[PDB]
């Protein structure tokens, strides 16, 4: 489905930027959609910096843990959301993060396993519903409101 | 089963955060 590429890529691209080497120049976003979406899960973390700064360097089992919560966070009442899509991603590239302050192969494998996990989970039981929010353009138009 | 509290709050900030652009 290019609905399901177009979930995959996005996934990979945000993930892929949340797992890369400590110090490497930053990956240019490879789509409007991935621009908006790393926006808005680095002020998604600014509001909520010590709750994601707590898993930030996160010792245990990356997969199992978002793997865990996937279909909780997506699915239970009120229902899915654009904020929620956007915080489960964003909780999943915040345990992929390394670097100077955190230490204070794997990773790869690691970002491709949840590249497939939440491509499924959005493609799955909530394909309908991204359907109907306009998909990836949607999510974009959602993020770049305007404010006061 | 820790997971399931850190899914509560994975749901509370995902609502509040939507509840920031929906609509405006």
């Amino acid at each position: 489905d290019p609905l399901r590429e177009r979930t995959e890529l996005l996934l990979a691209d945000y993930l892929g930027y949340s797992a890369r080497e400590p110090g490497t120049p930053e990956p240019a976003p490879s789509t409007p959609e991935a621009a908006v979406l790393r926006s808005a899960a680095a002020r998604l973390r600014q509001i909520h910096r010590s709750f994601f700064s707590a898993y930030l360097g996160y010792p245990g089992n990356r997969f199992e843990l978002v793997a865990l919560m996937a279909d909780s966070v997506l699915s239970d009442s009120p229902g899915p959301t654009w904020g929620r899509v956007v915080t489960l991603v964003t909780f999943a590239g915040t345990l992929l993060e390394r670097g100077p302050l955190v230490t204070a192969g794997d990773v790869a494998r690691d970002s491709q396993r949840l590249v497939a996990l939440l491509s499924s989970r959005l493609m799955g039981q909530h394909r309908a519903w991204l359907q109907a929010q306009g998909g990836w353009d949607g999510f974009s138009h959602f993020f770049r409101t305007p404010f006061p | 089963r820790p997971e399931i509290w850190i899914a509560q709050e994975l749901r509370r900030i995902g609502d509040e955060f939507n509840a920031y652009y929906a609509r405006r």
